[PDB]
């Protein structure tokens, strides 16, 4: 679920564009 | 008929008025000039007492000189201690205006006046423990200006209805009732002995009265103004009086004039409270100028002044021992000064 | 003073041909190439789309500057004022709107696949759009023109007292434009980086730690260029609607128009900026050169 | 009526009117008898030493 | 913002 | 250096001294109120509208949580210069007068009223103190200034014959005794017996002051 | 160079010998005269005794300036960062509460007699004197002495990542002394000046609205002075967090120097000033002569 | 403030 999670969040930093 | 009465008055005040010119040989002032002055009286504030929320419009002295009552528009009586400071009594009264107040000889009873037209008589010595209202005496109508205690079961008032009463205090009735005079009745003294007191009105003019005959005996005028404050002298053959006229003048009883005038250049405001010295010596006045003064009483000149009222000084009084004089002020301290 | 009035002037025009080509270039590359697919480039469309129609205003007051008098009319300035203040909230209204959506898609990210389409992200933009229109309306009907002193002044009517209401409308402006979205993208941003570190990709090594560096940095230069181009003109507004001293002076004029083309500037240049702050916009003309 | 006042008014004044009074300078002179013996008593005349004096700072 | 205060 | 028995008299003034405490914080929330007007004005009509001792009657009752103590002294036959200034502490003066007082005669009633408010407004002891006036028998004025003219008391008005004109005239009279209009507002309202505003006004006039006294504590004012 | 440097100081030397004699005599003033019977004139009181505690600060700050080394010692170190965080929270904090109370007084009269009173106004301070050490004591803790390029530097250790632990004390120490208190300040006097205009004493005549626009000039100065002097030292502190720009260039030096010099001048300079503003000072001091 | 930058 974690890993999932930090899957999930540096999928949205590299569609908002910052990462 | 009314007219001829009228006349018939005139001719007796002109009467009067000659006899007093016919009197009034030599000045007071001529025949003390060969005594010493007094010097520079310098007093200070020894005990400063905190407490009142209000303005404080009263205080009387206790006879042992241990206790002091004083009176507040907050609705309350408290009962200091001088020495110590500290709170013997605190009595809640019921009407919050509270002109005047008075402690009794004994210490057993304090009274209270106000704009309720009632003088309410407490007693402090109530097994319980907190003090009871004991007397409530009604028949007054208008405002009670002065309370003095003669004992435990009379006392005399005085009130804005232009007239005065004796109280019996265990019966509650007007026993004797003194009238005559034509303005409000603001204050009165008590003779040591008690036999006859004196009054101040707002017609300018003070009044001898005999508590047991009910009459008026002597009938000074002179001031300009109201009478504000009256305290006989310890021997009690002479009195002093203060008005809103800048001026404070002695009246003797047996030469049935004035003595003397006190009065400066300075000072344009009222007088709210006078009393002697226990020799008699200096003269104690309260002021509007925020500040009072003592006067030497035999040359008239401003001995001393004490400034430690931020407000209007409103009362003050000097213990029968003679130790220390009071002053309560319009900013709710009462300030002791030896 | 001859010097002074061009140099403003320059500056006015350089400021409006600079920020109208860079929106529409910014719009011309979102609706060619990215076919507005991501919603945070919706936003960006949004965003350079009201800053342009805020660079459109800048022509007119510089030739009210030039002229000193204003020749052009009752309706054109009600449409000025109107567009002026319209642009400006609707800008800053959709930069809030856009760190709300960083927030929400960094810091809850089950929710962010519900919370985060296309669709909601357009009608979020068109309610924007929309409310803004409800500020617009007034400015439209109470601007009016009036001669003063041998001269035609645009400016805004305020009911009686005037100075009062006019001192209310600022304090009002001044809140609801500057204080709260700074307040809203601070605590944002500064959730957002505590939750960064807990990630182990931006965590644990050097060339991690740049990277979290970069995301930093990136983030906070909005918050600093907002600052820095917004609070010297609502002061000086507030203490020229406060003091009553005459607008003869060319120096204290000359630093208000400093202060409005400082405004203008984060209205127009930093969409701008913020299109090329992008990875994705960096890798379409990397693609494409 | 108010005439009934007035008789008894100057009848008021009347015994005012009769009253033995006495030369003003024998009252001078027990005001100054009174002041003179009763000097060394007045507290507030005449200073007390601390350790006499009640109050205290 | 602020034409309205340089007239 | 103290006994056990001094001690326990010290402890005996701290407790009077809390109980003093005590009191005057409860004191100090009590709006005050003085009354003032003619014996016939309305004083009486006005305490009984707002519920639904020799001297000086006392009215509590409180409304919208706030506490309001009112003095009528209209009992007293003496002079009010000697104890008017015991009243100088007070939020604020209802002064109430009746619209019809001029058609009866004692002289003009209404100049005796003018008099009133004159002496009460220039007062030293009550130079901020705000005055709410209340304009009695409104039902009774409006058929009077019908039946007789309003120009038998005043010769100057020449008005027409208008309830609203004379009110307005009455008002403004009253307002111009004002001689520190920049500080003492007066607060003016017609009362008759049917309606039920005259507490609401009263609590409006009583906030206004409030925040006054807050702005000069506050000393922006 | 050595203009720049004796510039300095004597700034320094003259905000430490105003800021110290003006808090003097103002709490002399407040003790001697007022004897603290207004719950204004105790938040009066606690800023200037906190201003007075930021401005004795100084001293050592220009001696380290011109000797370009730290020879104090750590403990002495920890105890001038402590103070200075203590003292900023401190002012700050008493100066929103004296806004909050103002907003309560004139909005809510009827809870203002329950709410206000000397003795809730002493709870209050006490509490804002008390929750400051809660700032104040982990900067006493991470203040450490260390020799750097032959020169020993007071400053505050961060644990790994420093860079991030520092730049999150930025924004944090940024949005709590900034943000949030210009919020509640701005919003309170908002309501204040809304609720004011139904005033019969403050509308209707000339004068009356004279007053009225002194009593808004009054309130709007406080805000306008606290934005002007707490934004730039905030951003200049934040940018220089993030560039990572040497510290030898004199002219940066010297504007950094500005901006802390605007930090305490507000600090220390504006509550003397608020006390002047005040009609019952200036009715004491006529009184006097 | 600002003490911690300049050393
Ligand atoms: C001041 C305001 C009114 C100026 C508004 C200018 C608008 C109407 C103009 C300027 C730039 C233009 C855009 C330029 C490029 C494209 C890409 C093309 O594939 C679709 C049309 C589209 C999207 C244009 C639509 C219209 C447009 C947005
Ligand atoms: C002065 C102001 C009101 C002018 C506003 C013009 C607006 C309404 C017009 C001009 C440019 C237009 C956009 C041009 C291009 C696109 C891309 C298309 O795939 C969706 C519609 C969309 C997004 C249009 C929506 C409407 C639009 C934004
Ligand atoms: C920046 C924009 C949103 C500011 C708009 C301000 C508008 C909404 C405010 C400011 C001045 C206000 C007016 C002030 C005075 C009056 C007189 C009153 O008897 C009716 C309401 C009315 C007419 C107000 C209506 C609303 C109003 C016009
Ligand atoms: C380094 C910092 C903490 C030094 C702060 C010094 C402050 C706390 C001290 C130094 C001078 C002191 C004042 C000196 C004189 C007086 C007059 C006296 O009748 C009341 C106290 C009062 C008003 C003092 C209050 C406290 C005071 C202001
Ligand atoms: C370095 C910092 C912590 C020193 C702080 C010193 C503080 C605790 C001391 C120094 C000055 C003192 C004040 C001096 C004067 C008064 C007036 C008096 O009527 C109430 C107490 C009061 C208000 C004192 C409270 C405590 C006080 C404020
Ligand atoms: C990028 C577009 C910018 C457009 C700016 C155009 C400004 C033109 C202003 C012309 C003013 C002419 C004034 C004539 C009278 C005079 O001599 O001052
Ligand atoms: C004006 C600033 C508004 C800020 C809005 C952010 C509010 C966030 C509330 C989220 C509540 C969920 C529990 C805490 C966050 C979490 O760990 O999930
Ligand atoms: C200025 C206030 C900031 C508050 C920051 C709270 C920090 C809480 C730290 C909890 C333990 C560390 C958890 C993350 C560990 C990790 O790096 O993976
Ligand atoms: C015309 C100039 C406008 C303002 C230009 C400054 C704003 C851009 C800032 C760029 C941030 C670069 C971040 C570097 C990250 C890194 O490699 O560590
Ligand atoms: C008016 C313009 C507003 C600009 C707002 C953003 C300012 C950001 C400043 C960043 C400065 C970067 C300096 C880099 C120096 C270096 O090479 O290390
Ligand atoms: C109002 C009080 C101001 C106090 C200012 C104190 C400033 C102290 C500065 C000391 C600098 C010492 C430099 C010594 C140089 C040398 O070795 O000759
Ligand atoms: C001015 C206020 C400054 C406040 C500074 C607060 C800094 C808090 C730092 C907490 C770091 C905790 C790291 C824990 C690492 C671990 O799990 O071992
Ligand atoms: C961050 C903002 C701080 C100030 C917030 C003030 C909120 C006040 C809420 C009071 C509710 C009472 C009803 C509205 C006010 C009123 O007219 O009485
Ligand atoms: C920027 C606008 C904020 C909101 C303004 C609301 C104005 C409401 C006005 C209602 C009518 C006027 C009532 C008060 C009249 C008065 O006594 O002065
Ligand atoms: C060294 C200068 C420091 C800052 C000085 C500016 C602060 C003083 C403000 C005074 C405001 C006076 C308002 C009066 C309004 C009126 O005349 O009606
Ligand atoms: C560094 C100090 C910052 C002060 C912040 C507030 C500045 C207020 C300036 C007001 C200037 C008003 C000048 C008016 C002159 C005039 O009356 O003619
Ligand atoms: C009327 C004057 C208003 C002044 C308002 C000032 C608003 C904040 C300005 C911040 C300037 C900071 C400059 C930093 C430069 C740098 O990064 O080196």
């Amino acid at each position: 679920f974690d890993a999932v999670t930090d899957v999930i969040i540096k999928n949205n930093l590299k569609d908002c564009g910052l990462f | 008929e009314l007219d001829q009465l009228r006349q018939e008055a005139e001719q007796l005040k002109n009467q009067i008025r000659d006899a007093r010119k016919a009197c009034a040989d030599a000045t007071l002032s001529q025949i003390t000039n060969n005594i010493d002055p007094v010097g520079r009286i310098q007093m200070r504030t020894r005990r400063t007492l905190r407490g009142h929320l209000a303005k404080i419009y009263a205080m009387h002295w206790g006879t042992d000189s241990r206790l002091l009552v004083s009176a507040s528009q907050d609705g309350k009586l408290i009962i200091w201690d001088s020495y110590t400071t500290n709170k013997v009594h605190a009595i809640p009264l019921r009407s919050s205006w509270v002109m005047t107040c008075a402690y009794a000889p004994s210490g057993n009873y304090v009274a209270c006046g106000g704009l309720d037209n009632i003088c309410s008589i407490y007693n402090l010595k109530t097994r319980e423990g907190n003090v009871r209202v004991s007397r409530e005496l009604a028949g007054h109508t208008g405002y009670l200006s002065c309370c003095r205690f003669l004992d435990d079961n009379q006392i005399v008032t005085s009130s804005g209805d232009t007239t005065c009463a004796l109280w019996d205090i265990e019966t509650g009735q007007q026993t004797t009732t003194f009238t005559g005079h034509t303005g409000d009745v603001m204050s009165l003294s008590l003779a040591p002995d008690t036999r006859l007191f004196v009054s101040g009105a707002c017609d300018a003019s003070a009044k001898l009265w005999d508590v047991r005959e009910g009459m008026c005996r002597q009938t000074f005028t002179g001031h300009e103004s109201d009478i504000n404050a009256i305290c006989f002298f310890p021997n009690g053959n002479a009195f002093a009086t203060g008005s809103d006229d800048a001026t404070c003048r002695l009246f003797d009883l047996r030469a049935d004039q004035e003595l003397m005038t006190y009065s400066h250049d300075n000072i344009i405001c009222g007088i709210t409270s006078v009393s002697f010295s226990k020799s008699g010596r200096l003269l104690l006045a309260g002021y509007d100028d925020f500040n009072c003064n003592v006067w030497d009483a035999l040359k008239a000149d401003r001995a001393g002044v004490l400034a430690g009222h931020d407000n209007r000084v409103s009362c003050l009084g000097v213990t029968d021992d003679g130790m220390a004089v009071a002053t309560g002020s319009w900013d709710s301290f009462l300030k002791i000064w030896n | 003073s001859l010097a002074l009035a061009i140099a403003i002037t320059a500056l006015y025009s350089a400021v409006c041909a600079v920020g109208l080509l860079g929106n529409v270039l910014v719009m011309f590359v979102i609706v060619r190439y990215t076919k507005m697919k991501t919603a945070t480039n919706i936003y960006i469309f949004s965003l350079a789309l009201a800053g342009a129609l805020a660079t459109s205003t800048l022509p007119f007051q510089s030739a009210k500057y030039l002229m000193e008098t204003w020749p052009f009319g009752e309706l054109l300035c009600k449409a000025v004022l109107s567009i002026d203040y319209y642009s400006m909230f609707t800008s800053i209204f959709t930069l809030t709107m856009m760190c709300v959506d960083r927030y929400i898609a960094v810091c809850h990210p089950v929710k962010a696949l519900d919370f985060r389409t296309p669709a909601k992200a357009k009608l979020i933009n068109i309610c924007i759009w929309v409310l803004a229109s409800g500020v617009g309306v007034p400015i439209m009907v109470m601007a009016v023109t009036r001669p003063r002193d041998g001269a035609v002044v645009c400016m805004l009517q305020f009911p009686s007292p005037s100075w009062y209401w006019d001192t209310v409308t600022k304090i009002c402006v001044f809140l609801f434009a500057f204080v709260v979205p700074i307040l809203i993208i601070t605590v944002c941003y500064g959730l957002m980086l505590l939750r960064l570190r807990s990630v182990r990709l931006l965590s644990g090594s050097k060339e991690k730690d740049r990277s979290l560096r970069r995301i930093t940095r990136m983030v906070l230069v909005v918050v600093v260029a907002f600052v820095v181009c917004w609070a010297p003109i609502h002061i000086f507004v507030i203490v020229w609607t406060l003091v009553d001293i005459d607008r003869r002076d060319p120096l204290v004029v000359a630093a208000l128009h400093l202060c409005i083309a400082l405004g203008y500037i984060n209205s127009s240049l930093n969409p701008v900026l913020y299109a090329f702050l992008d990875e994705n916009f960096k890798r379409c003309f990397r693609q494409l050169c | 009526a108010s005439i009934a006042q007035a008789r008894k008014l100057v009848e008021q004044l009347k015994m005012e009117a009769n009253i033995d009074r006495i030369k003003v300078s024998k009252a001078a002179a027990d005001l100054m008898a009174y002041c003179e013996a009763h000097a060394k008593e007045d507290p507030l005349l005449t200073p007390v030493p601390a350790s006499e004096n009640p109050f205290r700072e | 913002y602020x034409f309205e205060v340089v007239g």
